[PDB]
């Protein structure tokens, strides 16, 4: 029987091993537990349905991998090509990585 | 604002002072704290974000995926990042 947050888009081992992108995504607290890992889910999915983010690139070592931007928050998600939640954090529209993406799609 | 910041913090893992996970995760914290911060060389921001990216492919676990790397690999990749930009 998986973990409560084993279900959808996520398993409670992505979020741990992604929460230290928490902070970009509104969710300050330094504590890493189940509270604040369902605040991390909490928010990814409210980024996703979200009116205003939308598809945008890839994530191009994770092939066929889908990304979802979010021009207000400059938050991005990476989804893999089955559909599970693989990453996310905030763009830097002054770095070239960043103006890379913004201009591209390649992430 | 220390805006060497995520260097200092590269210059630690490269010695072994601190982990990669411990890297991996405290870069997360500096490169939030160094956002938008005006008046920071474009030198010092890209190589950050270069050590930011570097970060997010390094896993632990023995089954990481075949794009992804391990400690020594991270080790390797921060140092030509930071040669890469002379600092």
């Amino acid at each position: 029987l998986n973990d409560p947050l084993d279900s959808g888009r996520f398993s409670r081992k992505q979020l741990d091993k992604k929460y230290k992108h928490a902070g970009d995504f509104g969710i300050s607290d330094t504590k890493k537990n189940r509270e604040t890992l369902t605040k991390f889910r909490d928010a990814i999915e409210e980024h996703l349905s979200d009116k205003d983010t939308v598809e945008k690139g890839t994530y191009r070592r994770e092939k066929g991998s889908k990304v979802y931007f979010n021009p207000n928050t400059m938050n991005v998600v990476i989804i893999k090509s089955n559909g599970e939640f693989l990453s996310g954090w905030k763009i830097n529209p002054d770095a070239d990585n960043g103006r890379i993406y913004l201009e591209t799609g390649e992430l | 604002m220390n805006k060497m910041a995520m260097i200092d913090l590269a210059k630690l893992f490269l010695a072994s002072k601190i982990t990669a996970i411990e890297f991996s995760e405290r870069i997360c914290v500096e490169r939030r704290r160094l956002y938008g911060v005006k008046d920071l060389s474009p030198n010092i921001l890209n190589c950050g974000e270069e050590l930011f990216m570097a970060a997010e492919r390094f896993e632990p676990d023995a089954d990481r995926a075949n794009y992804e790397i391990d400690d020594n690999g991270l080790k390797v990749e921060v140092r030509s990042i930071l040669e890469k930009f002379k600092l």
